[PDB]
């Protein structure tokens, strides 16, 4: 039946105004695979920071993903090497302490003949630090702020004759060369040209930094090879099966998990005193703190919880028909935020913090906005209610998944709806799409994974090493694809995402015992077992107690969490 | 350790504290299991201590 | 003009305070008055129709609000509408019930 | 891999562009107090009233209304890549030798889909899967450029950045305070 | 009992293998009010005008207002594209999380 | 028919009102429709089960269903020390042409409900962490399975298939 649904659509297109080369190169653009990005993270040579420009995002003036290829102010690229050099009481400290004068006056002095509020807010801002050093020259450059105030300061104007000298040791140039190419695009080449061109090293340049480039582009890693992640279990002992899905934040402080009986319970994973004291300590040291604070706003059951990526701020959704902010510095709550009639089942902030999706039982997600009470977008479309909702990680479109065995993705500016990803057998119950962005994985309630691609739509493969059970976590590794799915049958699983793909991810060149032989015991029945793909590679059990959340650090540790359950 | 530290300089040309592959990581906290079962029942018989007062 | 008129019969000052109505409750209520009437007439027609009739007599509705909202408007078709069942069970019902007595007190 | 470098348009200017020296969809004329919707060639001639009213809230928005779908099928009108070009006549600005002409575009929604599908059932009698598996190949060869391309994320960079780009809360004397509006 | 062992049947069929005990006798007597109201609303349809098509009578007079409503997805487009009108307002570029003003959170209050 | 009765259980409900005979299609159409809503309360607690992260199907997660499709709340299935599965489907068989179960219970005083002490509350939830794996392999702490009595605790489609690095 699938040749008259390309008949139906050929009639489609015919009727709805396509030519037939039209028609055929839509054809042909919708069947290739989304080519692979070079800068697929956005690595910090050739990738940028995202503006900060207090307008809405919009996936518009954008061309398609099936073709082949893919200001910087200096206030910020000067706080990089500052805090670059700040970072050492090395060997090398009190030479970064010689040469960060020279660049930050010929910084101030090429930013005055440019933007002056900008250099009212460089100048003062690195103001009182080398007071001491540089006697009142720094007082004698209070009166520049025009083009023609650098006339009146002769030393400001004998700096563009006067190139400032600094005899430098070999190790100390390469090292300040080796660290400004390894980032170009933040401001390590806006402090390039000012050293090339304003700057007298004592010991051609440019030479030099060719063969730094030359030097650095012969020896990196093309092809990454796999690697299995440490996982470190948070297991919670006294919850009689009343504590719902939990998160912990980033740099992996504070633990939150919604119970039962209405409660937050806090936990400060450090055995910190999460009381935030401000050392004015007037009293109350008569009351109990055991390391964990109890948040009670809510009049139901708290079925998700979600931390921004600023860390201060908690985000409740409940069954009670609010969601509703906290503040996780002195613990209480801000804002109730109405606009469901329905339980709220899964909130999630932006990439950014800029604004959170939520999802519900009325089969709708709606997008909000942490300054809005009411929402700002219906996500509607989907027949059974949606259990699951994630951002892309630029924060321009919303992928939600639903009980009627399928995921969409969704435009955050329009509301309508961008693909629907069909395959599936099961209720979505986790969504996460990659660092890269071009492929979306998600699981199931049949214990299967799959991949997508975003810009076909259809299945690259799946993942079947699950039991026939929930899958209630996923996460991504940083710098490229390992899945990690922390499920329902008390197992964390790693996943090789390119193994049979057109990408296959280094290989190793050369056998082992336990392979294809555990899998083939089958004592239980050929029918009755279940068979892994050739992409699970490990598999770690936690005895008795199932892993709510996985969460993937910085560093190649993951983080798995989960309640003792008898 | 005489003779198996002569072993293993002589393997890596091509208890103990620098077999690398066999180490486990410290944790900054870890929760309490055991000793608050204790805790709590010393303390019980400290109630028990504070001659008959519920 | 006619729902200020509604809200002025509903709140009066009544020496304890006058309450008013806003544009955004007046589009609200219409909507809601809008939808009501459908919803009544639509449930009506599929009585007068299961009565094997063509007119749309006042019986139905009188009915239909009688016994699913119970606003309980007096007598316009409200003798034919009021039906008296009392409700009480058949003779097997009354059997069981005594066999379940009767093991209630042989239990004991 | 891609055989092929493809050009394909996804605004409204740019397919606008792309479409001028062709032949409109519709023809609306502006008269004096009084408008015409007729065909590019019994064509009714309105009053003042809130039907138009409404779909001229539907035209300062380009995007077809979710009413018109199954009429339109049955109009035999031309369609360009879903899109159908409204040619606006306002003959009371004309000029002398010919009315002021524009030429906008309206764009299909999920309720222009849902309400194809709809009229789809009326003679066609499938079931829901059917029509969640058209959708979903629509939806791919119909949605082209996608800004599907990461930044760096400000937050785990946060040595090498300005210090006064984020928003943190701040204890001042005796309370603290955050950001609000 | 029958209907037990039947709803063990009903559950298992749609692979529900671990529940609690009073879980059918919930379902049981959920089974049981909804069937006497509809026979009593259908035995006063039925004076008015037993059978098939005044059970249909009885069960839409209460489908109205209490169980999941049927096909809601365009309701609910035409809702999204009511909504989905307004462009999104300015947002905040300082990389944070911005709140409401301050009599619209909950701060200003007292008891 | 469908499985929940042709006129065993709907008709003594029939007869309860007092409706002697009605005809069997009259009951079929409506015994369909009542397990249809049967169903549809059970999908609605199953997904109250999945989002409140457990395994059984709990009286509340059936009771979460009602309020949600709008049903009249069935009160007194939750009585003191909620314990998983409070066994309490004692119901006693009474002979006839036919079978009829009618839930037997024992009266009790008031004053031995009063005079009767409170039970045991478990400590407060703490948490403790452990290392799962260091580098894809389990260090085989207390804190860790064993991997060969997985096999003969749960079946592989409650435990998924057992690989390691």
């Amino acid at each position: 039946s699938a040749s008259d649904l390309n008949r139906i659509v050929l009639e489609y297109l015919n009727k709805k105004g396509y030519h037939r080369t039209e028609a055929m190169l839509r054809a042909e653009s919708g069947r290739t695979l989304t080519p692979q990005n070079k800068q697929s993270p956005a690595n910090t040579k050739t990738g940028k920071f995202p503006e900060q420009s207090s307008i809405p995002p919009n996936p518009g003036k954008t061309a398609k993903p099936i073709s082949n290829p893919t200001p910087e102010n200096y206030i910020r690229a000067y706080s990089m090497l500052k805090n670059w050099v700040d970072s050492s009481l090395e060997i090398y400290k009190p030479e970064l302490s010689y040469i960060m004068y020279p660049i930050f006056i010929y910084l101030f002095l090429n930013l005055v003949a440019k933007n002056p509020v900008y250099a009212r807010r460089f100048f003062d801002r690195f103001s009182p630090d080398f007071k001491d050093f540089h006697g009142s020259e720094i007082n004698r450059l209070f009166s520049v702020n025009s083009i023609d105030h650098i006339k009146e300061n002769e030393v400001a104007s004998a700096f563009q004759s006067h190139k400032y000298r600094i005899t430098m040791s070999k190790t100390t140039l390469n090292l300040l060369l080796y660290f400004l190419n390894e980032n170009e695009s933040i401001g390590g080449s806006l402090i390039i040209s000012v050293i090339n061109q304003h700057l007298d090293p004592n010991i051609d340049l440019k030479l030099e930094i060719q063969k730094v480039k030359e030097s650095r582009d012969a020896i990196k890693l093309d092809n990454l090879q796999l690697a299995l992640p440490s996982v470190c279990m948070y297991t919670f002992q006294n919850t009689n099966k009343d504590m719902s899905c939990l998160d912990f934040s980033d740099d992996c402080r504070i633990a939150a998990a919604g119970f039962q009986d209405s409660y937050i319970k806090i936990w400060s994973l450090d055995g910190s005193s999460l009381n935030n004291p401000n050392i004015a300590l007037n009293n109350n040291d008569k009351d109990e703190d055991p390391t964990c604070k109890t948040l009670v706003g809510h009049s139901g059951t708290v079925y998700s919880t979600s931390f921004s990526p600023d860390n201060k701020y908690l985000l409740s959704g409940s069954e009670d028909k609010t969601v509703r902010l906290w503040s996780m510095d002195t613990h209480t709550a801000l804002v109730s935020y109405k606009g469901h009639n329905h339980p709220v089942w899964d909130v999630s902030f932006s990439p950014l913090g800029h604004y959170f999706a939520t999802a519900s039982h009325d089969q709708t997600a709606r997008l909000w906005s942490c300054d809005h009470i009411y929402p700002l977008r219906i996500f509607a479309g989907h027949l059974n209610d949606v259990d699951c909702v994630s951002f892309h990680p630029n924060g321009c479109y919303v992928f939600t998944g639903s009980s009627d065995k399928t995921c969409r993705m969704w435009d955050v500016s329009t509301g309508d709806s961008v693909r629907l990803f069909l395959g599936h057998t099961a209720p979505v119950i986790s969504i996460a799409v990659c660092p890269d962005g071009r492929w979306l994985s998600t699981g199931s309630e049949d214990g299967i994974i799959n991949v997508w691609d975003i810009g076909t739509g259809k299945r690259l493969k799946q993942m079947r090493g699950h039991g026939k059970n929930a899958i209630y976590s996923l996460s991504y590794s940083k710098e490229g694809n390992v899945l990690i799915s922390g499920g329902a049958d008390h197992t964390v699983r790693v996943w090789d995402l390119k193994k049979a793909t057109t990408e296959p991810s280094a290989e190793p060149d050369e056998g082992d015992v336990t392979a294809s032989i555990n899998q083939d015991i089958k004592e239980y029945g050929r029918r009755r077992t279940v068979i892994p793909t050739s992409d699970l590679v490990a598999s770690f059990y936690t005895k008795k107690t199932p892993v709510f959340k996985v969460k993937f650090s910085r560093s190649n540790l993951a983080l798995a969490g989960g309640a003792f359950r008898p | 350790t005489a003779k198996v530290r002569a072993e293993i300089c002589l393997k890596r040309t091509e208890l103990q504290e620098y077999d690398i592959s066999n180490a486990i990581p410290d944790i900054v906290y870890e929760g309490v299991n055991t000793k608050t079962l204790d805790k709590m029942e010393d303390a019980s018989v400290d109630r028990m201590l504070q001659n008959g007062i519920n | 003009r006619k729902l200020r008129e509604l809200v002025k019969t509903v709140g009066i000052d009544e020496g304890d305070g006058e309450t008013v109505i806003d544009g955004d409750v007046e589009e609200l209520l219409l909507d809601l008055a809008d939808d009501f009437v459908t919803n009544v007439t639509a449930f009506s027609c599929r009585l007068a129709k299961h009565r094997k009739s063509d007119n749309l007599e006042a019986r139905d509705i009188q009915l239909h609000l009688e016994r699913n909202w119970n606003i309980r408007i007096p007598g316009y078709s409200a003798d034919e509408i009021r039906s008296t069942r009392k409700w009480n069970p058949s003779q097997n019902y009354n059997q069981k019930l005594q066999s379940i007595t009767s093991d209630k007190v042989a239990a004991a | 891999r891609p055989k092929r470098l493809y050009n394909f348009v996804e605004d409204a200017d740019s397919i606008l562009k792309k479409y001028e020296q062709y032949l409109h969809s519709f023809e609306f004329h502006i008269y004096e107090n009084n408008y015409k919707i007729c065909a590019p060639a019994g064509l009714i001639l309105t009053k003042n009233n809130e039907t138009l009213k409404e779909f001229l809230e539907y035209v300062a928005r380009g995007r077809i209304p979710d009413a018109i779908m199954e009429v339109l099928r049955d109009c035999n009108i031309q369609f360009y890549e879903g899109n159908l070009i409204l040619q606006v006549y306002d003959h009371t600005n004309t000029v002398d030798v010919r009315p002021r002409v524009y030429r906008t575009l309206l764009k299909p929604n999920d309720l222009t889909t849902y309400y194809d599908m709809m009229s789809y059932a009326d003679n066609a009698r499938f079931s829901d899967s059917i029509y969640q598996q058209f959708e979903s190949e629509i939806l791919t060869l119909t949605k082209r450029n996608l800004s599907l391309s990461v930044p760096l994320n400000p937050y785990e960079h946060r040595d090498m950045l300005e210090e006064t780009a984020f928003s943190e809360p701040h204890w001042d004397s005796e309370k603290k305070s955050f950001i609000h509006e | 009992p029958r209907d037990v062992r039947l709803l063990h049947l009903l559950l298992a069929s749609q692979s529900i293998h671990q529940y609690e005990d009073q879980v059918p006798l919930q379902l049981m007597d959920f089974a049981h009010r909804y069937t006497q109201g509809v026979l009593k609303d259908a035995l006063v349809y039925n004076d008015y005008a037993l059978g098939v098509e005044d059970i249909r009578l009885a069960i839409a007079a209460r489908t109205q207002y209490q169980f999941k409503p049927t096909a809601p997805k365009e309701l609910m487009l035409q809702l999204a594209a009511e909504r989905n009108k307004k462009a999104l307002p300015q947002v905040m570029g300082t990389w944070g999380v911005r709140l409401p003003p301050e009599k619209y959170c909950l701060t200003a209050k007292e008891w | 028919y469908t499985i929940w009765s042709p006129q065993d259980t709907v008709k003594d409900v029939a007869e309860s009102l007092g409706l002697e005979n009605i005809n069997d299609d009259v009951l079929k159409a409506l015994a369909m429709d009542v397990e249809y809503r049967i169903l549809e309360i059970i999908e609605q607690a199953v997904k109250f089960k999945r989002h409140s992260k457990r395994d059984v199907l709990t009286t509340d997660d059936v009771s979460k269903a009602l309020r949600v499709l709008n049903v009249e709340p069935l009160y007194g299935y939750y009585d003191g020390s909620e314990v998983n599965k409070a066994v309490s489907f004692s119901k006693v068989n009474t002979s006839g042409g036919q079978s009829v179960y009618y839930l037997d219970e024992e009266e009790v005083d008031f004053d031995r409900l009063i005079n009767e002490p409170l039970p045991q509350v478990p400590r407060l939830p703490t948490f403790t962490t452990h290392w799962l794996a260091v580098e894809g392999v389990q260090p085989a702490i207390i804190q860790n399975p064993n991997l060969n009595d997985i096999r003969v605790s749960q079946p592989p489609f409650i435990r998924g298939a057992i690989v390691t690095a």
